[PDB]
Formats: C-alpha cells, sequence, structure tokens
RNA sequence: GCUUGAGUCUCGUAGAGGGGGGUAGAAUUCCAGGUGUAGCGGUGAAAUGCGUAGAGAUCUGGAGGAAUACCGGUGGCGAAG
RNA sequence: AGGACCGAACCGACUAAUGUCGAAAAAUUAGCGGAUGACUUGUGGCUGGGGGUGAAAGGCCAAUCAAACCGGGAGAUAGCU
RNA sequence: GCUCGCCGGAAGACCAAGGGUUCCUGUCCAACGUUAAUCGGGGCAGGGUGAGUCGACCCCUAAGGCGAGGCCGAAAGGCGUAGUCGAUGGGAAACAGGUUAAUAUUCCUGUACUUGGUGUUACUGCGAAGGGGGGACGGAGAAGGCUAUGUUGGCCGGGCGACGGUUGUCCCGGUUUAAGCGUGUAGGCUGGUUUUCCAGGCAAAUCCGGAAAAUCAAGGCUGAGGCGUGAUGACGAGGCACUACGGUGCUGAAGCAACAAAUGCCCUGCUUCCAGGAAAAGCCUCUAAGCAUCAGGUAACAUCAAAUCGUACCCCAAACCGACACAGGUGGUCAGGUAGAGAAUACCAAGGCGCUUGAGAGAACUCGGGUGAAGGAACUAGGCAAAAUGGUGCCGUAACUUCGGGAGAAGGCACGCUGAUAUGUAGGUGAGGUCCCUCGCGGAUGGAGCUGAAAUCAGUCGAAGAUACCAGCUGGCUGCAACUGUUUAUUAAAAACACAGCACUGUGCAAACACGAAAGUGGACGUAUACGGUGUGACGCCUGCCCGGUGCCGGAAGGUUAAU
RNA sequence: AAUUCCUUGUCGGGUAAGUUCCGACCUGCACGAAUGGCGUAAUGAUGGCCAGGCUGUCUCCACCCGAGACUCAGUGAAAU
RNA sequence: CUUUAAUGUUUGAUGUUCUAACGUUGACCCGUAAUCCGGGUUGCGGACAGUGUCUGGUGGGUAGUUUGACUGGGGCGGUC
RNA sequence: CGCGGGGUGGAGCAGCCUGGUAGCUCGUCGGGCUCAUAACCCGAAGGUCGUCGGUUCAAAUCCGGCCCCCGCAACCA
C-alpha cells in the first residue's frame, strides 16, 4: 500500500513509503543468510571502477534459490520477508518433504498457498516449470538461457515477460525492455507476474533516502575542471562540447553493443 | 593544530619493519642498499 | 381501525442497465520473405511526400492497438449522463 | 516519527580585536553554525605520481601540488645575471 | 606552619596509546631551567616493577594481506583456491582489608572460583576436518522495577563554646562492608510431555525440520536487586601511650531507619518504524569410517600443574605529537553538596595548584574592561563594534501558505520573604496491625511516619523581587538558492557543489562501462520498476520555431577506396 | 534586472535632500524557455534597503580599573 | 568482332545443414572437506565467436611539439 | 584614429567579381473588368549608377580624395 506523508519538515514533505502490512515484522530465516560485505567500486586493484557506489546502510544478504530443482513436491508459502537486496520480496517456503526456501513473491500469491515445481505442474501463478509445457502468449519470469543457471531475465518489481511462439526447439520472448530474443525452450520460468509492484512509485524524498541505500553524489562534468572530466572549464557556466562519458567515448547516442557471439539469438531489437 | 605524527608502533612495524621490507624484491633492494652504506639502524625495529 | 394511496412477499417476462475477467473475425499499420515493374499517392489542377537502395499492386506468415459491418427500427434500457 | 526546534559535551570555523621577529609556521578572548544525523571520533587495513582521491576547489595526496618525496641520468641546458 | 587566592564534568582520580626510568632515597650545583637556586623530570651512586583469576601470547574469525598447486604475464611480477595470518570482535576463572621511601584485584591475612593431566571407585557405548542448536546482534522511544549515591532522623563519641544569646526544635565528626555459595523475587520469553512416520539436512542419525494423532494444562529457560551466609571478622571517630619530633605501637563505641534517585544494571529485553540491522570458534547435541573383556565418556573424590612476557611514572601533560619545560591537539571511565531542567553556569567537596623572573611608578600611547550629563546613526563603504532583548507559567498573535507552518510572531502580565487554607494540601512513598492462602522475597485491607509541588488571599520591605552568573533584538520590501547538508586545512563558507525529483540515451548478462598488457574482479553474488553517463535541479503553471553547419543513429544502390 | 553601453534613463513612493532600494514605462548597446523560463511557504553564521528599541559608533571626549610602556636589580635576542 | 548456349574446368561470393577444431563465466562426477583450476561424460552454440600479423577509417582518451619579426612600450592595423 | 562593405528609377534589392548591353518586384500613368472600389488582366514610361578627378578605345564597374551610412575595433598596467 501506498502512503503520502505530510509536511512536519522540510525534506519529509515528499516522502511516498510503500507500506506492506503482510510482509513479516519478525526476523528472516536463520540458515538462508551470509554475510555480504560492501565493496564501494573498488576491484582486486582498490581501484574505484564503477562511481557513486559506497558508504550507506549493512545489509545482510539472502541466500534464495532460483534454481527451483525439488522437483514435483508441492510447497505450502508460509511468510513474505522483505528483501533490502531486491526490488521484489521473498517468501519462506516449505515443501511437503520438510525443507525451508527461499524464492521470489509472485504477483497474487498470499500467505498459506501451494506451489509445486516441475512439468506436472497446473497452470497457477507461482508454479515454476520449462516452457515447452506452457501455453504461448503467457505471463512468466525468473527465465533461464541455460538448463541449470537458475534465471535471470525479469527479477525485479512488477516485471512480467510475455511469450510470444514456441517455434520448434526455440521460444521467442518478448522482453521488459522490448527486445525479443530466442532462447533454449528446456529452461524453466516461473508463472505469473512478480508482486511488489508498487515498487515504481516510491519517492525517496530526502537525499538521506538515497545516501542510506548506498550512493554517493553524482558530481556533473560541466561544474568540474577540463583536466578531469572531457566537460568543464568556463567562466560562467560555458559548454559546446558533445556529451561524452569521463573517459571519452560519445553519450546520449552511441550503440555499444557489439558482441556477436550472442548476437544470433536476437531477432528483434528496442527501438 | 593536529601534528603529522600521531605514532603507533603497531601500525609503524607493520609498513617499515623488517619483514615488511624483506618480504618483496623492491624491499630487498633496500635491505641491500642500507648495509651497503654501513648504516648501524638497517630499519625501525628494537 | 378500514381500504381504493404507498410498500413487501409467492411466479414469470423483455432489455446495448452496471462492473470484472476471457475470446473471435473482418479491416488498417508495420514487419519478414517471394513474384514483379515504373510509376504511386493526390486534388478542381498541382505540389510536398513515396520510388530502380526496388513502392504501389499481389501472395504467405507473424507481431500489435482500437473499434465492433449486416442484424439496427421516431427499437429496447437508464434518474441523467 | 522527524536530514524537526532551543541548547551543553563533540564537530566545525562567520565577525571583530589581539597577534604579524606571535604563547602558536592560522592560535587566543568575546560572540557564532550543526548538535538523532548526508552525525561524530577511536582502532585497523585498501587506493599512488599523469596515478590516486575528490558533495568539484584544479582543492587533497606527511607544514610542499596546474602533476608529491628520495636517489640516479646530471657538472641537464642557458643567445641570461 | 598559619592566613589568603584559583580549578573543581577540572587545572581532580585512574586505564589505553606513545615515550623509555622521567618513579623513590642520599648527594652535588659547572652546564640545563628564559633570574637566583641549599630546588627540581639536571649530573652522580644506590634502590624500585613480584600474578593460575588483569592484559599480551593462546582458541576463533571480519575488512584485508600473504598464498602449495594453478591461471596469467618480456623478466620482475599480477590474481587467486585449499589453506594461513590478521582485533578495535567472541571465548574459563578474585573480592575485601592491611603494608613500602616507591609496586600491588600480583605481597601478607581471611575467604572462594576456573580449566586440564593423572589415579581409584561406581556406572556407561564412545567416536570426526561431517550435520543441528547456540553464540547472534538495528535505530529510536516509553514505562516499571532497583542499585550506585546523597539528604535527613535516630544512635554513639566529643563539645557547651577568646564581642552579645547558646543543656537546646543545639553544634561538630562517624554511622562503611565485597566476590562466591544458598534463595530465584520484580519481571522476560516459549504451550509442554508421549508414540509413530519421513523423496530434507552431498552418507548416516535417537539431534533438527515437517505431517499425523495421544495427554495435561503447566512445565521449562532466563533474570538486576533484596535477604541470610561471607562477618561473635575487618575497618572504624576518637583516646591511652612513645617521638630519631617523619610517624609508630596499642586499644577502640555506634555501625541502623527513611525518603529522593541516576545516563549504571534489568535491557544479549518490550513496543514501534524502516534504510531490515558481522562471522567463526568455545559450548551443547547426533552419527559415519570404525573401535567394543578395550579405548574413552558421566558424577564424586585424592593429588599435581596453570608456563613466558607486560606491570615503576606521565596519560587533557615541564615526560605523548608540536625544533622549546610551547596559552595548541590527545580515545575511554569515575564524576559529590547547594541553587538549577542540566554534564551550562556561581560558589564549594575529596584532591590538586598559585601557572619559574620580581620590586617600584602610576607619563603619553597600546591592549583587556567599568561608567557616562545632552542628543541618538548626525558615524561610516556598511548600525562593524558595543549597547540592549534574554527565564518559567498564562493571555494574545497578522499578511501569506505546499494547510505542517508562519510564531518563541508581535505585544503584555504574574514572580521576592512570612503567615494562612493545611501545628506543610493535592500527590507520591509506605512500616506496624488484621485476615486469607496452591505458605512465600505472596496477596487485599490498613494507614502512622517520611517527603513534597502549584494555587488563592493577607501582611511586609527596598529604587529594583527571572535581583548574580546564565540567558532571543523585533518587524517590513526585495534579489539569488527549494530546504538539511558540503566546499578552497593555511586570506573566498557564497548566489558555488550537492540534493530527492524530471528527461534523453547507452545495456538482454561472458550486460554496457571501468581498473588491469593478461588472468581476474568490480557492475552484482544485481538482472530493464535494473545498471552506467550527461543535462537540469523541490513543488506549481509551462517547456514555442529551425536538421542549415557539427555530432550521432538508420539505409545501403552507385561513385571513391587499403591490404591481398 | 547578478543582464541597460549611452545612464544618476523617465514617472511615482519613501528623506528636508536618495548615483542605492521599491513599483512601473519598453528606447532589451547585448533576456528567454532544461548551458531551463516565470513565480514560490519554510530555510539562510547570504546580498541590497527602510522603520522602531538601544547605545561613546559619532557630535566631543572625560574619568576610573587592571596588563605593558617608565625606573631599579638579574638574565639576555632579532631583521639591518 | 558483338550478342549468347550446353559441358568440362578454374577459383570466388551467398545460403542451409552436419561434427570433429574451438567456445561453454550450462548440469553432474572425480582429483578434494576447495563456489579457483584441470580432466571425463553430456547438453547448447559452431567453423562463427575470439585471438595473432597486415590494412583503411574514427580518434585531445593520451603524448612530443609549433604558434615570426620589425614595432617611437606590447596588442591591434600595416609591412617584409 | 583604424579594418571590411555599401550608396543604382518613387522604394527595396541584382548586375561590379572577370570593364563596351542597366534587370527584377512594388510603386506611377493610361486602358479594361463591376453600378463603384479593391483585386486581377493588358500596355508604356521612368535610373546624373552619391560627387569630382584620373587611367582608358570603352567606366556603374578599376584607383584615389571627400560626404553620407552600416558593422567592427577603440586594448593590458
Amino acid at each position: 500500500a501506498v502512503v503520502k506523508c505530510k509536511p512536519t519538515s522540510p525534506g519529509r514533505r515528499h516522502v511516498v513509503k510503500v507500506v506492506n502490512p503482510e510482509l513479516h515484522k519478525g526476523k528472516p530465516f536463520a540458515p538462508l543468510l551470509e554475510k555480504n560485505s560492501k565493496s564501494g567500486g573498488r576491484n582486486n586493484n582498490g581501484r574505484i571502477t564503477t562511481r557513486h557506489i559506497g558508504g550507506g546502510h549493512k545489509q545482510a544478504y539472502r541466500i534464495v534459490d532460483f534454481k527451483r530443482n525439488k522437483d514435483g513436491i508441492p510447497a505450502v508459502v508460509e511468510r513474505l520477508e522483505y528483501d533490502p537486496n531486491r526490488s521484489a520480496n521473498i517468501a519462506l517456503v516449505l515443501y511437503k518433504d520438510g525443507e525451508r526456501r527461499y524464492i521470489l513473491a509472485p504477483k497474487g500469491l498470499k500467505a498459506g498457498d501451494q506451489i509445486q515445481s516441475g512439468v506436472d505442474a497446473a497452470i497457477k501463478p507461482g508454479n515454476t516449470l520449462p516452457m515447452r509445457n506452457i501455453p504461448v502468449g503467457s505471463t512468466v519470469h525468473n527465465v533461464e538461457m541455460k538448463p541449470g543457471k537458475g534465471g535471470q531475465l525479469a527479477r525485479s518489481a512488477g516485471t512480467y515477460v510475455q511469450i510470444v511462439a514456441r517455434d520448434g526447439a526455440y521460444v521467442t520472448l518478448r522482453l521488459r525492455s522490448g527486445e525479443m530474443r530466442k532462447v533454449e525452450a528446456d529452461c524453466r520460468a516461473t508463472l505469473g507476474e512478480v508482486g511488489n509492484a508498487e515498487h515504481m512509485l516510491r519517492v525517496l524524498g530526502k537525499a538521506g533516502a538515497a545516501r542510506w541505500r548506498g550512493v554517493r553524489p553524482t558530481v556533473r562534468g560541466t561544474a568540474m575542471n577540463p583536466v578531469d572530466h572531457p566537460h568543464g572549464g568556463g567562466e560562467g557556466r560555458n559548454f559546446g562540447k558533445h556529451p561524452v562519458t569521463p573517459w571519452g567515448v560519445q553519450t546520449k547516442g552511441k550503440k555499444t553493443r557489439s558482441n556477436k557471439r550472442t548476437d544470433k539469438f536476437i531477432v528483434r531489437r528496442r527501438s | 593544530m593536529k601534528r603529522t605524527f600521531q605514532p603507533s608502533v603497531l601500525k609503524r612495524n607493520r609498513s617499515h619493519g623488517f619483514r615488511a621490507r624483506m618480504a618483496t624484491k623492491n624491499g630487498r633492494q633496500v635491505l641491500a642498499r642500507r648495509r651497503a652504506k654501513g648504516r648501524a639502524r638497517l630499519t625501525v625495529s628494537k
């Protein structure tokens, strides 16, 4: 549920918090956690590779199984947990055999439902099964690319992949970007759409609302001195150079995609 | 003012220690040069 | 109190009444391949635009969005829209 | 609840005065801004010279920075004093 | 030695770091100290640091580092696995009193605790680099229950007092006691117990998890403090006795009550919001390869060991870092009385000092300040500086607004001391007495004593009653910027940067991009409601025309065109 | 106007007197719509202006209290 | 000679498919309690991709550098 | 002060560059269309090429003096 707060102070007046009365207010499941100590954009050489990252809050990583390899056995959703790392939620799911595991939280899924993983699954949102046993024009997510990776595409809040056709051993998908690519049809995809579909409407408000998350103040190039950024210098905000990155390459217009190894599978592209 | 030398032997020996120099090739040149001048205090250590 | 006002119950009838979720075909646009050739489109006429990089025209398949031909009637329905 | 209000510890450093061979190679006195946060500091490692770091000034990188310090090229070179 | 004066959330009392004998005694005065110096952190000789419980080392890890093979790279070397190091982290165990010129939870006395080795006795299945539990956890706020600790009463000892009263509701001093064991309170959490089954825990499992039923309603775990014990002990005001006149020897009464009450403990809690808040081992538990008259394990007991290093002194400074005995900087802890909301401030406590040049003078001028008739910004670049406002409660408070503000707007009022309501109230705390009882640290009832606001009236005094320190100047028009925040350390703190938000665009994961010759990381153990870049910079009403030139994206027939 | 050279532009308000300020006129040397345009409550150790209170800032200084200056004794620099 | 026809032959440019190079930052097992690496199966791509030599283009991302003199001071204009 | 360009029927612009002929649109005059006007249609005319001098077969043109006009520059201490 989305709520807009009231102006009790400068900066608070623009905050909108997505509140979930269903999310478990206790503590996550013990055996499925590990340390995920920050990096801040550093590499092995201790140099900052990616800018605007570091600091912020400390968060514990929840190891969630995207594989869905425990075949057939029915499972019951016990409780939805808040996941700091992902835009979506995580559901504490227990099978019939007595095993607890975390998975993503699809849209129309409440506490106490029944899911399963495999080709024997009925068509119910939340079930994961190979894509050759799914009707065309479906709505899925957590789609893999290799029989065993785990799932790469559509793994954030409110995203849903639309299967277009299932011609032969390949299935034509119409991704979230609009790019259509063929993939090995024996890759498991979880039915329905992913929940937490209000994450998009969240407006931070304060500067700290972005700060305790992990970002750093992004400094504009025109303020810097020409020795630092390809832009910069001048007396009174001067410009004239075509927009580029702090490394010279052109931005605001230049297709950098060049792999060719995966160009084969790609049919259509984002226009 | 806050001076530019707040000593701490734990930190001082980790950097300019005997073994810290003996650890790498560049450092091994130092022990060679220091011994070349005949400097009694080869490094900072008791 | 009564009963001709008004209102309820027992049974049926006709209707684009309203809201939610699915689905079908025609047609248009674009896209891909093939056939195929200098015009096409347009208007009172013309021009911008499209075209020998191969359109329009024609065939096949697909992706998509909206509207629902004939039935349709000074027909029905709604407090009105 | 609050990057909320007043105000000490703590951090910081706007004005004036003293100081300018100073008590001190940016401090003292009197007033000042923040003071539950983008807060503050201890301990401890990581990032390095055309590189590091940077809420961006060409500021910071051991009182030194529009390219640190030390040694070696090197008795550089000088139509200059 | 006697007065005086200063700090007293410090200029005091102790640890860490860092120094490296600066600690103590005797002795000396050339040099050192900004003067003298019989003095000293100076010279000379001697003396001083005592540990199974404190710390380090040790066991176990984070960031991160090194890193057998290995991958990679002209060489050097780079990255990294298994491993192995690395605390500021987790983990076994001591408190009280006394003593030395100097050290003491280390020495003595008294009284306890921990972890292992070995041996006997009685029982019994034990057993991993493997599995589980545990350790194990956020910010903020609130309430209750306590203690540290203080005030006061009672009690004991002493005094009854160099100018007036002072055997009295009088003055002064003391009135302190731990760890451990026993009890397990206030209070916190969780439903316990039994049997069976199980594709789960890379194997097994009686352990854990799950699914069925049976049975009872409590059990279990945790937990400050209090009370006994510790302790007819110690200490102990103050005397009696000897003074090398430094102190020693000896003896030694009272030692309780009550209220107030923390930021300490309960709390590694409870509630709540969200940005969703180390790891591993010690510890406990279950089994495997196996070993089973064994070996080992559990309980009690006898006995032995607990090694090595650190330990003196300074630690808001004449000893650390600043060239100096330097008005600077330096993490953590304890932190009393009165007024006070308070750790601010004023004066004081324990305690520690008067800052290492002094004596006269009272000139101009300078620095730090006091007061100021008349006027009141005429000063001046400018109300810079000073001045003045300044507390609590209550009353009252505009244009405008994003409906929160604006605002503490502005502007006013009442405060002292005594008596009274009431030989001190509301309220709070709360013994004795009584009864009940699944009988104890319990529960209702009870109310003395103790403690203690604010209010109203009356009276009194001075010029002034928030009398001191402390402690807002207010309002209006308007530019820039939304706002908190950051920035040139050492002349610029701003209208500059940042900011949430907006937009275009790049990216389909071996993602774009970046560091890196490479490998390999980061991006991300994220995946288009995601990630990098640029521009602008909350919110509101909007965001008009140009594709010429330049840049970039799309289409490629022709022309031109490299190596070959 | 943080933009106007000529310019102290012109008119009106504010002072007895206003090259600054405020509201406007468009004659914009040379504003302008994300190198954003026009406004905007709160905020500001920000910039400009005016009114009140208040005062030694000033009119015009005077006195007083302390540290130096001065004198004495000891020690004993520096730029040039 | 020009226009053209079947065959052989000579290489070349597209297209589709295959498996054996190669890739595999897919799954499983072992060396081994090791998510690095290697090896073995297999699945998916596939003679592409990627790399090395040569070559054109883009290229201030980076580097070494030039940017005249006379001149009634230098610039500017003028000139040699 | 200096550099570059311009001045052409009533008006605004070509032609100048590379010299011998001055064109386009609007305006003006006349006629026609309608009752009348505009508009439109038809026809004709109009230019010292700013001014003077020079070179020359030939000058709007190339050069120079001057006037007018426009842009630019008029600087650093």
